[PDB]
């Protein structure tokens, strides 16, 4: 019988810092055991100081993206005003939930500035569960990278260590280490790296190489 | 469509559309029912304004069931719509109850939907008054059916031209037990009064009704009953 | 007898002109803007000793920081607080913030030229609400004062005066406001214009004042406070 | 489409300096029978769009009429403005994706080809509206035997001439008939460059068959 | 059930077998699956009978208010679209196989495939459960440019030698030849055959 | 007046006033031309331009209502869009559902049944406009239809509505266009347009044309920029 | 996860865990599964995520609609009945959500217990959640109406503990509430595996 | 005065006195101007104050990224065909990932319009439109009434007076293609101003701009914005 | 059930067995399967009973409003269409197989309707569990333009060719003659079945059943 869905691949992970917000992924796009193409990062920039990662079925994450687009403009049209993070991640909520018995097959994960202009990071379920965290693995290898972000960033099973607070510099070493960790042992994680930082100045993009098998 | 009542209450409490829809059917071609012991008889002035028309292609004694019949007074394609009516509504009876319709129960059935025009949007009365025979208890029955959805059951009627004359004639001609072919006779006569010009079988029509069923008398049977007068 | 959608020879809708026409009718309300806040002052036009003054509500609240005065026909503004309250707690629910004063003027405006009779719902509305409202706020442009007649036209004002002597108060408030006026002279000289155009002598029963400041909720002055304002 | 009847295999393309070429057989299988050996599986949507379609031919049948109506209704207008291969690769996702989510998609996979404003476009759509666009692509088995040839060649020269990159088409061509069981040997290869789309065909490829004596 | 249509210069010849089987069961053993669509468009019926006849009367009465408001007679390629688009629109609730051919004043004898809503025109089609048996014999015994009579004697042999084979098919073969001067309609009984192998 | 208030009333002598004010509309509209030759036609139109502040090619009254077909309008413009329109989804229909370019007589005879529909009401006004429709296939040749606001379809070999269209029939008539070409015949479209065009009344205005024919390929488009610019030169030249 | 209240002589005490499942995976190791609705409203959540939060968050909307419309607070009964409601008209559709509403109104302390299915249950004393029958246990031996502030602490603090012990899916940190006359407070939000190291350290 | 009361009746004149009442909407609201050169796009409007105390009322809305309009009529009627125009140009992006063609959406709007100037009950839209864009056809100024008719402009004005901003653009439309925005801009403001009065003066409280070209998206400029482009002349 | 059908020279003969079993248990051993549709159309109905039983009703009831507004006698083909299109909308649900035999202005036509809404124009046609049997006498000793009780015959053998070889069919042979000058039901045309008589001796003496409770009601002052 007819599937309306199909794991496409790929990994997202956000890091929130004081005064930034990283929001990586790889670029490979899959199905079954062959690669649709090596350059399909999975970054999306929503707003001056917001990103969105997502990672699942392939033709919702067209969708969803999409969606939001429409609906970042639809509100600023009636509000004179752009849509904060933290809207953005309530209204993306509901965007889900409205899918709740055929749901969008997307893995979502926010980063951006909060009001104080401090790092903010959104993860999210397919359908719609969410709560604000300091960091957030998701997609395909998820399960590899948080428990060593767990550790190297939230200080867990560590006695005797300086809670020493995230440097920008010191984020962007450790998303270039475990992403080339899942490029290692994930056969959906590879090709490439993007990695999308949001300041008050803006949004900065990098892209570094992965394992092409 | 216009949603709101064309039929309406004047200050001295008439529906003043519906006694213009009487006054079509006084204006309309004269018709006559009568009730014999044994049977019923219907007859209406069939006159058409040419030697032109076929006259066998278009009916005023019209069948609604084996044993059930119409005639008329007033606006012939109102007619028609009712007969439409009155043959599905005698169809679905029978569906339901495998039995053939009761008179009354036509009568009653078409006298509803007579009555709707008459309150519902956007639309005018019939202006038609309908003669509707039948054969159903072992007895006959006879019925009229007014634009406003009245009915009354007779023992012998006229409506249309002259009627209150042919009212009269029929009062003091008609007997309860009188047979079928006596009052054919009687009905004939009763549309002589009013009829201008000379009566043939072919500008005069004639329906009848007894155990056998409902149907129309030929052209032939017509003429016998014109050469007794 | 003419159509609720037709057009004068001037360019207006018949039916917003009188409807426009219905607010000379209602009883005065004023709404002064200043930099410490919004304040909103009412006459509750009493016809009875009998009646309890405290069941005529002309100033309501939309949402903490948003408060409406209203003037009209009052039974047609119940429909319209009711769904400025509604949009307030659905722009809430999806994107957990508070709407600007500007962002809930405008969804009440939404609703202005909604009425007609061919091609509408079964119980469409037949005809224009018969209200003038002015919406007071603090939000991040911070205190902000709206107005709002039956056509939809809705704008920011620095003071406006609603109602049957709307022209006479408009007078005294051109004349009264100063851009940098504080907040306890914006609630006097409204009680002072309102004093003037009333009938009855002005009490803390006839009137009704209200208060949206940044850094305090929106605030309906009870009779102890209205007292202590009157005395000046 | 719930259960697709005669269906069509691989439809390839790649890019090269100044256009894109796609490649597809004109079989139309009814299961394992070869029923229509002579249909074209390839469409010209505007002057810069072309279109090939693996999967059920009577959606793409139906996909062709729709797309070309859209394409005479816009040239009613002649405002100046047209569709860039581009806008007909979107509403092509968007077409696919809400027959997907209606439950009862178009049974197809389609490479779209095209050459606007001095640009290549390569684009791929599948049933469930999963869209992108790459160097080369390769739809059904060609996904599995010509990708990894034209991947091969892109690594070594990622711009190839007209062609260079007909011949490498026609390399192509020549394994999938040799190891896809529901292809034929009559295809079509068509181009898209500044003069416009020219569909080319029906093509043969020369087999060679000494391996039966090894 | 065994259908066949060829395309010759200046009309077509159609024929179909004649059984109608519920299963092992023949229902009807002389039935005409060639239904006229208009004065020279014919049809011929596979699959459901059911879907089959309702398809073909449908389009026939599309077909005749099309042919009226137009003036003219349907073309053979508004008659394939009109099957075309029914068996397409309702693919998944229709189980037939309307193979529609006929002649034209504007392009002559044609032949059109409507199998599952697609539309292809061919110089020859074959279609039904016995299609599958000749399809080797249609590619050997197929020639360009037949005459009337040579389309006729190829349907009949190929038909003949589906009927053989298959158990769905049989009964005697139905023929039909459209051209710009009308239509021929003809019998050949299940006793006067072509004789082919048989054991 | 009592009786022409609705296009489902008729007055005591049989007449449907809405519908014969909408074509008082259409009369006081400028002039369009359609001329069916011996391989297409021609459409001319005479645009008033209402202020030097629009663009050249503003508010046309030629349409392309399918690749074969070309409208050319004369009335109240928005209803005649509106008309372009129902023309263009039925031309389109016909496509959907039998595979080939819709004949010019069933368009005009579908268009001309909505247009029909809309004088037998009080729910809705009959539409403000006349229109042609032409076009040029190689089984049915040159046709040229007009359609007017009662609903009423005809062939035609010549024919104008607005203005001056009793006016510019009578130099029509002048032309034997049975045995003339489409080349030819766009000069005396221009030429009759400039004569019925008053100068005094009407002050400016812009020329359009439109043609489809053998020389087309039976496609309906604009008149290129030097064939129009010859024809107005030649209408100018003649005017003297 | 493990939710439980509990009524007693100085309120409503209100705790649970804070573990997210993704199957066996931990896919979040502190979540919030206790909605503040308003100062006197609380609602615990357990079952799929997303229902809780939207349900929840459905209720508190129309809890804002009720104070807006006659400026006056909802009682824990009607709020209780607006989400079992919600429940009721999604009744076979798969949602999974079990909460305790827990508040203060003019009728004193309130808990209801309300299900996916529409249940809905007034008393002084449940748990919801997989590892609920572990909360029971503790709470059930621990329990008399007069408990002292800091021995109701205990007792919730414990059975959750406790339950996060046994249960593979519930963990993380307790997060208690004492819902008080003039409202609720929150407690604490204490790791729940120092709070066990503890316990065995005194033994 | 029997032919007044109806979009559906024509007079005996071949004239729908309802469209043309509806027209009356448009003159009675303030002036705005519409220009263009062959890079920008703008719109200049006189925005009205009720009075001292209140604000100037918005004159100039924003639709997308590379279309803005300028509003003359009733404002209720401004704002649904504001949204309709939102609403299509969200659709196009959505379904093409393009712009819509500014004369695409025009024709949109014409056809939405005419609508209820045929069906009994309906009423026109009293609302007339300015509409600045740019597209791959440069850059463009629209005009649309009650009428449902739309037009294709060079440079235009509408509302109260503002046959004296048209005066103004027949003269200097020669210019217009050539200018820099600055010069573009100035043009536009000097067309607004003779509208006004000889008594009152353009001011940073009563003008707003609208911007769109080949660098710059929809930008709408109000009060202290303003100021840059009124320093070029005084009267 | 075994129904079938036949044309002869000056008309059309229907059969049909009179059982209705409810799944192995006779529950009627005299019903009428041979349905009015028409005074020159008539109708035998096999499958699902209720739905031969409306759909035959329906029909005729659609054929008395098509004859009475046309003012003419039916067409076979008239019948044969409204239910074809009927059965259609159903896809079988109605479980309606019939076999319409007539005679109109065209003469005597034979047809076979199915659930689905396919049907089949015929010289000779059988339906019904005992369908094989039927036809088997049929296709064994028709022959076209037979004489009425040469057909008659053929009509009985092969109906009752059903009631014997069939379980789901039994009782009598019901026949439908028509011709040009009307039709003549002959109900119980033949008996296969011989008068199954016994010595069913089964008296009860009053007061054998006991009672527990007596209530009479008259009815003598209505009456
Ligand atoms: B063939 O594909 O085997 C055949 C076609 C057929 C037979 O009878 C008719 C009548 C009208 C149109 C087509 C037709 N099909 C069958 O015999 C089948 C048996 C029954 C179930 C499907 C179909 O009808
Ligand atoms: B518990 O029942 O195991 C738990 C409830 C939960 C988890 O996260 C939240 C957030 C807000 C309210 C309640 C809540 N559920 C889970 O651990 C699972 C995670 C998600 C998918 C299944 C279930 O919900
Ligand atoms: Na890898
Ligand atoms: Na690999
Ligand atoms: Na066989």
């Amino acid at each position: 019988r007819f599937s309306p869905y199909v794991f496409n691949g790929g990994t997202i992970l956000a890091i929130a810092g004081e005064d930034f917000a990283i929001v990586a992924s790889d670029t490979r796009l899959s199905e079954g055991f062959s690669i649709h193409t090596r350059d399909s990062p999975k970054c999306y920039k929503l707003t001056d100081k917001t990103v969105i990662g997502c990672s699942g079925f392939h033709g919702d994450c067209l969708t969803l993206t999409k969606i939001i687009e429409a609906r970042l403009k639809m509100y600023k049209h009636s509000n004179n005003k752009a849509m904060t993070t933290g809207a953005i991640a309530a209204m993306l909520s509901t965007i889900l939930y409205s899918r709740r018995f055929f749901p969008y097959y997307v893995y979502n994960i926010i980063g951006g500035l909060d009001e104080e202009g401090k790092g903010a990071v959104y993860s999210f379920d397919p359908v719609g569960s969410y709560q604000r965290d300091s960091f957030k693995a998701g997609g395909s290898a998820s399960a590899m990278l948080q428990p060593l972000l767990d550790n190297q960033v939230g200080f867990k099973n560590m006695q005797n260590v300086e809670h020493v607070p995230l440097s920008l510099d010191r984020a962007m070493r450790l998303v270039k280490d475990v992403f080339i960790s899942a490029a290692e042992r994930d056969v959906y994680t590879g090709d490439a790296l993007r990695i999308c930082i949001v300041t008050k100045e803006g949004i900065r993009e990098e892209t570094v190489s992965l394992r092409k098998d | 469509g216009y949603s709101f009542s064309l039929t309406t209450f004047s200050p001295s409490g008439k529906l003043v559309q519906i006694e213009y829809a009487l006054a079509a059917v006084a204006g309309g071609a004269p018709s006559v029912g009568i009730k014999a012991a044994n049977g019923v008889v219907l007859a209406t002035e069939k006159k058409q304004k040419s030697i032109l028309y076929d006259e066998r292609s278009v009916h005023k004694v019209e069948p609604i069931t084996k044993h059930i019949g119409l005639v008329y007074s007033g606006m012939g394609p109102d007619y028609r719509v009712l007969v439409h009516r009155a043959r599905k509504l005698a169809q679905q009876y029978y569906l339901v109850y495998q039995e053939p319709i009761p008179t009354a129960q036509l009568v009653q059935r078409v006298a509803s939907v007579m009555q709707e025009y008459t309150q519902s949007g956007g639309v005018r009365p019939f202006g038609v008054s309908l003669l509707i025979c039948g054969w159903n208890e072992g007895r006959p029955y006879l019925f009229q059916s007014d634009p406003s959805g009245a009915y009354f059951a007779w023992k012998a009627t006229a409506m249309g031209k002259n009627y209150v004359n042919g009212k009269t004639f029929l009062e003091k001609r008609y007997n309860e037990d009188l047979e079928l072919e006596d009052a054919i006779h009687t009905a004939i006569l009763t549309l002589k009064e009013s009829f201008e010009g000379q009566m043939t079988e072919d500008n005069i029509e004639v329906g009848i009704c007894n155990e056998a069923g409902f149907r129309r008398l030929t052209p032939t049977e017509v003429k016998d009953y014109l050469a007794a007068i | 007898d003419r159509g609720v959608n037709t057009f004068s020879p001037e360019g207006r809708l018949f039916q917003v002109e009188y409807a426009i026409e219905a607010i000379k009718l209602g009883s005065t309300a004023i709404g002064i803007q200043t930099s410490e806040g919004v304040c909103l002052a009412v006459e509750k036009r009493i016809t009875s000793p009998l009646m309890e003054p405290s069941s005529i509500e002309k100033i309501v609240e939309i949402d903490a920081h948003i408060g409406c005065a209203m003037s009209g026909l009052i039974a047609d503004a119940k429909t319209l607080i009711d769904k400025a309250r509604v949009e307030t707690q659905n722009h809430w629910f999806t994107y957990n913030e508070t709407m600007t004063v500007e962002s809930v003027t405008q969804a009440v405006s939404n609703l202005a030229l909604q009425f007609g009779e061919e091609d509408a719902d079964p119980g469409a509305m037949s005809r224009p609400f018969g209200v003038a409202l002015l919406f007071g706020g603090v939000d991040e442009k911070g205190p902000q004062l709206f107005h709002m007649d039956p056509s939809g036209t809705f704008v920011q004002c620095d003071a406006r005066a609603i109602g049957s002597a709307s022209e006479g108060a408009q007078s005294s408030l051109q004349e009264v406001y100063h851009k940098s006026m504080t907040l306890k002279e914006a609630i006097k000289s409204s009680l002072i214009i309102l004093k003037q155009v009333m009938e009855e002598k002005l009490n803390a029963t006839n009137i009704e004042l209200a208060t949206v400041q940044p850094g305090q909720n929106f605030h309906m002055f009870t009779k102890e406070e209205l007292e202590e304002v009157i005395k000046d | 489409t719930q259960n697709p009847m005669v269906t069509g295999t691989s439809v390839l393309g790649v890019k090269f300096e100044g256009g894109v070429v796609i490649a597809a057989d004109m079989l139309g299988s009814y299961g394992s029978l070869a029923r229509f050996r002579n249909i074209s599986r390839i469409m010209r949507v505007n002057n810069s769009t072309m279109l090939g379609a693996s999967g059920d031919y009577a959606d793409f049948q139906y996909l062709k009429q729709v797309l070309g109506q859209m394409v005479i209704d816009e040239e009613l207008l002649g405002d100046g403005h047209s569709y860039s291969p581009r806008a007909i690769h979107s509403w092509l996702t968007r077409a696919m994706y809400s027959r997907r989510s209606k439950m009862n998609p178009l049974w197809n996979t389609m490479v779209i080809g095209g050459y606007a404003d001095g640009e290549s476009f390569l684009g791929y759509v599948d049933m469930l509206g999963v869209a992108y666009e790459a160097p080369s692509l390769a739809t059904g088995y060609g996904a599995y035997l010509a990708q990894p040839l034209l991947r091969e060649v892109l690594e070594k020269q990622p711009v190839l001439s007209q062609t260079e990159a007909r011949d490498l088409v026609e390399r192509c061509m020549r394994v999938l008939y040799y190891r896809d069981a529901r292809s034929y040997n009559r295809f079509q290869i068509a181009t898209v460059t500044e003069k416009g789309v020219e569909i080319e065909g029906p093509l043969s490829t020369e087999t060679n068959w000494d391996i039966a004596h090894m | 059930t065994t259908i066949m249509a060829v395309e010759f210069d200046g009309g077509v010849v159609m024929g179909s077998d004649s059984r109608v089987s519920a299963g092992e069961a023949v229902v009807n053993r002389v039935f005409d699956k060639l239904s006229p669509l208009h004065e020279r468009i014919y049809c011929a019926l596979s699959g459901s009978a059911a879907d089959a006849q309702a398809v073909a009367d449908m389009a026939a009465y599309q077909l005749e208010l099309h042919g009226i408001e137009l003036e003219e007679p349907p073309l053979v390629l508004a008659a394939a679209n009109v099957v075309r688009n029914i068996s397409y629109k309702y693919r998944e609730d229709l189980s037939a196989h309307l193979m529609v051919a006929g002649w034209d004043q504007r392009e002559g004898g044609q032949v059109y495939g409507t199998l599952g809503g697609m539309l292809t025109r061919q110089p020859f089609a074959i279609g039904g459960s016995g299609s599958t048996f000749i399809y080797g014999y249609v590619d050997a015994a197929y020639k360009p440019g037949m005459s009337p009579e040579e389309c006729r004697r190829f349907t009949t042999d190929a038909i003949a030698l589906a009927m053989s084979r298959d158990g769905s098919s049989g009964g005697v073969i139905y023929l039909v030849t459209i051209t710009a001067a009308g239509v021929d309609h003809r019998v050949i009984l299940g006793n006067e055959l072509p004789k082919f192998y048989d054991e | 007046t009592g009786y022409d208030l609705s296009a489902s009333t008729f007055s005591p002598d049989g007449r449907v006033f809405q519908v014969e004010y909408a074509m008082k509309a259409v009369e006081n509209s400028s002039t369009a031309i359609g001329i069916r030759c011996k391989d297409g036609v021609v459409f001319g139109v005479e645009k008033l331009v209402l202020s030097k502040l629009y663009e050249e090619g503003s508010n046309k009254r030629l349409f392309n209502v399918d690749r074969h077909v070309g409208m050319a309008v004369a009335g109240l413009l928005a209803d005649a869009r509106s008309l372009a329109d129902i023309a263009r989804e039925e031309a389109s229909n016909f496509r959907s559902n039998f595979g080939y370019n819709i004949p010019l007589k069933h368009l005009a005879d579908r268009v001309a049944m909505y247009v029909h529909a809309y004088t037998l009401y009080s729910a809705v006004r009959p539409f403000g406009c006349s229109f042609m429709l032409g076009s040029y296939s190689v089984n049915d040749g040159a046709q040229l239809y007009m359609i007017d606001p009662s609903g009423v379809s005809y062939g035609y070999w010549g024919c104008a509505i607005g203005k001056a269209r009793q006016a510019a029939k009578t130099e029509i008539e002048k032309l034997q266009m049975k045995e003339m070409t489409c080349r030819d015949i766009v000069k005396e479209v221009a030429k009759i347009i400039y004569i019925v065009h008053d100068e005094v009344k009407d002050k400016a205005f812009e020329l359009e044309l439109s043609w489809v024919g053998e020389l087309t390929n039976g496609r309906h488009e604009i008149v290129p920029k030097d064939i129009r610019e010859e024809a107005e030169k030649y209408a100018k030249e003649s005017l003297k | 996860t493990t939710t439980l209240a509990f009524k007693f002589q100085h309120g409503v005490i209100a705790a649970v865990d804070s573990r997210a499942s993704a199957g066996s995976y931990i896919s979040a190791l502190r979540v919030n599964k206790v909605i503040e609705i308003n100062p006197y409203l609380l609602g615990t959540m357990s079952g799929c995520a997303a229902d809780c939060q939207y349900w929840e968050r459905l209720l508190a909307k129309e809890c804002r609609l009720y104070y807006l419309r006659n400026g006056e607070r909802i009682s824990v009964s009607a709020a209780s009945k607006l989400l079992s409601n919600m429940m009721c008209q999604y009744r076979g559709m798969g949602l999974s959500m079990g909460s305790m509403i827990c508040g203060w109104d003019k009728k004193g302390p309130g808990l209801y217990y309300v299900d996916e299915h529409g249940t809905r249950l007034s008393g002084n004393m449940f748990s919801t959640g997989s590892g609920n029958t572990y909360a029971y246990g503790v709470m059930d031996s621990g329990y008399r109406p007069n408990l002292s502030p800091e021995e109701a602490y205990d007792l919730g603090r414990r059975a959750i503990a406790y339950a996060t012990h046994r249960d593979s899916y519930s963990g993380g940190v307790v997060n208690m509430y004492h819902m008080k006359e003039d409202g609720w407070v929150k407690v604490e939000s204490t790791d729940v595996s120092d709070l066990l190291h503890q316990y065995r350290e005194a033994n | 005065n029997q032919y007044d009361n109806d979009v559906t009746v024509w007079s005996p004149q071949g004239r729908i006195h309802q469209i043309e009442y509806a027209m009356e909407a448009v003159k009675q609201g303030s002036a705005t101007v519409g220009l263009k050169s062959k890079t920008h796009a703008v719109l200049v409007a006189l925005k009205r104050a009720q009075s001292e105390l209140a604000a100037h009322q918005k004159k100039i809305l924003h639709v997308d990224n590379h279309i803005g309009i300028s509003i003359a009529g009733l404002t209720a009627d401004a704002r649904l065909l504001c949204n309709f125009m939102r609403q299509e140009c969200l659709d196009s992006r959505f379904v093409f990932d393009r712009p819509l063609p500014v004369s695409r959406l025009v024709s949109l709007i014409g056809s939405k319009t005419q609508i209820p100037t045929q069906r009994y009950g309906r009423r026109p839209y009293g609302v007339g439109l300015l509409i600045a864009g740019y597209d791959d056809m440069g850059p463009h100024i629209f005009q649309t009434c009650p009428s449902a008719n739309y037009f294709d402009c060079r440079a235009m004005s509408i509302g109260a007076r503002s046959q004296s901003a048209r005066t103004y653009l027949e003269r200097h439309m020669s210019e217009f293609m050539e200018c820099n925005l600055n010069e573009l801009v100035k043009h536009g403001l000097r067309a607004l101003r003779e509208t006004l009065p000889a008594e009152q003066d353009l001011t940073t409280k009563n003008v707003s701009i609208g911007i769109v070209g080949k660098d710059l998206e929809f930008t709408i400029y109000d009060d202290d914005d303003v100021s840059p482009f009124l320093e070029g002349l005084e009267e | 059930t075994t129904i079938a059908g036949l044309v002869f020279q000056d008309g059309v003969i229907l059969g049909a067995d009179t059982r209705a079993t409810n799944d192995s248990v006779v529950a009627d051993k005299s019903c009428e399967k041979i349905h009015f549709i028409a005074p020159k159309i008539y109708c035998c109905g096999a499958g699902v009973a209720a739905d031969a039983e409306m759909t035959t009703r329906m029909v005729a009831s659609k054929m008395e409003l098509h004859a009475l507004s046309t003012g003419r006698e039916p067409r076979v083909a008239t019948v044969t269409r409204i239910l074809r299109q009927t059965l259609f909308r159903y896809q079988g649900h109605v479980g309606a197989s019939l076999i319409v035999g007539g005679v109109d202005l065209t003469g005597p036509q034979l047809y076979g309707v199915h659930p689905h809404g396919s049907y089949s124009r015929l010289p000779f046609t059988a339906l019904g569990s005992g369908q094989d049997a039927a036809l088997a006498v049929l296709e064994d000793r028709f022959q076209p333009n037979m004489t009425l009780e040469a057909a008659q015959g053929l009509l009985v053998e092969a109906v009752t060719a059903g009631i014997l070889g069939d379980l789901g069919s039994g009782g009598n042979v019901d026949a439908c003659v028509i011709t040009k000058t009307g039709a003549k039901l002959l109900r119980t045309l033949s008996s296969p079945t011989e008068p199954v008589k016994r010595s069913g001796r089964y008296h009860f003496v009053p007061g054998t059943t006991a009672v527990l409770t007596q209530t009479v009601k008259p009815l003598t002052l209505e009456l």
